[PDB]
C-alpha cells in the first residue's frame, strides 16, 4: 500500500490550500479512515480530519470551519481544502490510512481502528506572498586528485523542497543530500553529493535529477570531471 | 488533550518508558507512533483485536515500554487517541527519546570551489559540506588567505543523519573577482575543541 500527496508548495495568504493523496495497492480501501495530519516546523503532529467511503467526515474542532475533505473513489484519491491560509499553517501535510478492522455488525460499532499504518511522505506547504522560483543547478565537479565526491549545487529556489535523485534513481549508494540553507534574499539553496569510485569517473555518467514541484521544473544536470 | 513528557533519556540496553495522559484514555485506545527527523511517522503500537515495543493501560495513562533500547531508537514518540464523545482524534505533544553514551565523532568536511558555470554567470559560491559529527554542534569560520571573512557566510543548523550523527552546510558567497583575487579560501570546522580545515585555490585543479 502506498499513499502519495500532491500539493502546490506555496499558498498566498488568505487563499485556499488544496492537496490530494492518491492511494495505490490497497485492496480494501472502503474499510478505512482516510486521514490528513500536519506538522508545523519543530512541533507536534496535528490531526486535521478523516473521511470514509460512505462520505462521513470528522474534523479537528479548532479547524472545522476552515477545512473540507473529499474522496474520489474511482482512483482512489482524497483531498484536503483549507481556507484562509496564513503563516500559522505553514508546515508538512501528511496523508495517512487510519486502518479499520471489522469484527461484527458495523451499525452496532463492532469495528475498531488498527492505527495510522500507512503514511505518505508528506507535502511541504509554505504560506507567503512571494513568488515561486525554480532552481539554478551547477555541477560540483569531482576532485582531480579510492573514492571521489561529486555533486550538484541547487541554488536560489523558493519554496521548499527540492528533491534530488542521481542517474534517474539508479544511483543511491553514497548519496547525501544536505538540508537547505535559507538566504537573506528569502531563497533556499542546497547541495547533493555522491561518493563514487574514482575508477568510474572516466566511464560512468553522473546526472543529478533536481525536481522542484512548486515551480513545475526539473533539471537534469550532467556532472563531469574538471577539464 | 493528551500530555507526554517532553524528553526521556536512557542508556543502551535499558528499558525506556514513555507515558501518555489524558481524560480520553480511560475509555479510548491509545495508538503510538515513532518519527525520526526528516521522516514520516511509523505506527509502533496498533490495536490488533477487540517485539521490543509494548503498551500498558492504567486509568488516564498509557505507558509505552521500549525494551533493549539502542541508538537507532532515538526518535520522537507520539501517542494518539480519540475524545470520549467520539467526535475527533488527537495526538499528544511528543516525547524526544535520547540514548545516552553515544561516542563522539569528528566531522568529515568536503569543500568545493565555484564551478566554471557559476563563474560565467557572474556568481561564486564556495560549498563546505560537514557530515558524520556527534554531538550535533559545530562552529564554522572562513578565511580568505589567512584573514577572517566578515561577510557572505550562510551556515545551516545541524541536522540529524540516519546514522544518528549530524550534518551541516556552510556557503560563502563571493564575486568572481573576489574569488580570483586571493591565493586561497578555507573552511574551518571546530567540534569538541578540535578543528578540521579545508582549503581551495583559484589557480589549483
Amino acid at each position: 500500500v502506498q499513499l502519495r500527496e500532491s500539493g502546490p508548495g506555496l499558498v498566498k495568504p488568505s487563499e485556499t490550500l488544496s492537496l490530494s493523496c492518491t492511494v495505490s495497492q490497497d485492496s480494501r480501501p472502503s474499510d478505512h479512515s482516510w486521514t490528513w495530519v500536519r506538522q508545523s516546523p519543530g512541533k507536534a503532529l496535528e490531526w486535521i480530519g478523516d473521511i470514509h467511503y460512505n462520505g462521513a467526515t470528522t474534523y479537528n474542532p479548532s479547524l472545522r470551519s476552515r477545512v473540507r475533505i473529499e474522496l474520489d473513489q474511482s482512483i482512489p484519491r482524497f483531498s484536503l481544502k483549507m481556507t484562509s491560509m496564513t503563516a500559522a499553517d505553514t508546515g508538512m501535510y501528511y496523508c495517512a490510512r487510519n486502518a479499520i478492522r471489522i469484527y461484527g455488525v458495523v451499525a452496532l460499532g463492532e469495528w475498531f481502528h488498527y492505527g495510522m499504518d500507512v503514511w505518505g511522505q508528506g507535502t511541504a506547504v509554505t504560506v507567503s506572498s512571494a513568488s515561486t522560483k525554480g532552481p539554478s543547478v551547477f555541477p560540483l565537479a569531482p576532485s582531480s586528485k579510492g573514492t571521489a565526491a561529486l555533486g550538484c549545487l541547487v541554488k536560489d529556489y523558493f519554496p521548499e523542497p527540492v528533491t534530488v535523485s542521481w542517474n534517474s534513481g539508479a544511483l543511491t549508494s553514497g548519496v547525501h543530500t544536505f538540508p537547505a540553507v535559507l538566504q537573506s534574499s528569502g531563497l533556499y539553496s542546497l547541495s547533493s553529493v555522491v561518493t563514487v569510485p574514482s575508477s568510474s569517473l572516466g566511464t560512468q555518467t553522473y546526472i543529478c535529477n533536481v525536481n522542484h514541484k512548486p515551480s513545475n521544473t526539473k533539471v537534469d544536470k550532467r556532472v563531469e570531471p574538471k577539464s | 488533550e493528551l500530555t507526554q513528557p517532553p524528553s526521556v533519556s536512557v542508556s543502551p540496553g535499558q528499558t525506556a518508558r514513555i507515558t501518555c495522559s489524558g481524560a480520553p484514555l480511560t475509555s479510548r485506545f491509545t495508538y503510538w507512533y515513532r518519527q525520526k527527523p526528516g521522516q514520516a511517522p511509523v505506527l509502533i503500537i496498533s490495536r490488533s483485536s477487540q517485539g521490543r515495543f509494548s503498551a500498558s493501560w492504567s486509568g488516564t495513562t498509557v505507558t509505552l515500554t521500549i525494551r533493549g533500547v539502542q541508538a537507532d531508537d532515538e526518535a520522537d514518540y507520539y501517542c494518539q487517541s480519540s475524545d470520549t464523545s467520539d467526535s475527533y482524534k488527537m495526538f499528544g505533544g511528543g516525547t524526544k527519546l535520547t540514548v545516552l553514551g553515544q561516542p563522539a565523532a569528528a566531522p568529515s568536511v568536503t569543500l568545493f570551489p565555484p564551478s566554471s558555470e557559476e563563474l560565467q554567470a557572474n556568481k561564486a559560491t564556495l560549498v563546505c559540506l560537514i557530515s558524520d559529527f556527534y554531538p550535533g554542534a559545530v562552529t564554522v569560520a572562513w578565511k580568505a588567505d589567512s584573514s577572517p571573512v566578515k561577510a557572505g557566510v550562510e551556515t545551516t543548523t545541524p541536522s540529524k543523519q540516519s546514522n544518528n550523527k549530524y550534518a551541516a552546510s556552510s556557503y560563502l558567497s563571493l564575486t568572481p573577482e573576489q574569488w580570483k583575487s586571493h591565493k586561497s579560501y578555507s573552511c574551518q570546522v571546530t567540534h569538541e575543541g578540535s578543528t578540521v580545515e579545508k582549503t581551495v585555490a583559484p589557480t589549483e585543479c
